């Protein structure tokens, strides 16, 4: 499941606004289940 | 907590890799503490019994046995 997923996105509204909006840090959340394909590098042309 | 029945069990049979993984562990589990943790997963027992049959079975109950627990008395 994405427990720990929700809950690292949580940590990036409470605290990791201002953080992620000034330093131009890019982030993505992955959950094996949901982000299947992501993971594996695999999408269609 | 986010233990689903049949979890991953999708992967088991799609990747070799994987598989292997599983059944080493099954191989383990089965051999030593008598049960099976794939049969767990992918049926979710209410209740599960372990027999300590012939030769392979005795050796079983040696584990059960072989299970030390800890606490002591208050005083000392």
């Amino acid at each position: 499941s994405d427990t720990l997923g929700g809950m690292a996105r949580r940590t990036l509204q409470s605290k990791y606004e201002a953080y992620d909006a000034a330093t131009s840090v890019q982030r993505q959340i992955l959950c094996y289940c949901k982000d299947a394909k992501e993971i594996y590098y695999d999408v269609e042309p | 907590g986010s233990q689903e029945q049949g979890m991953g069990m999708d992967l088991y049979a799609t990747s070799p890799v994987a598989k292997e993984v599983w059944d080493r562990a099954d191989k383990h589990f089965r051999e030593n503490y008598g049960f099976s943790i794939i049969d767990i997963v992918k049926n979710n027992p209410k209740e599960l019994t372990v027999h300590f049959g012939g030769p392979r079975g005795k050796i079983i109950r040696q584990n059960y046995m072989s299970m030390t627990f800890e606490t002591v008395n208050a005083d000392g």
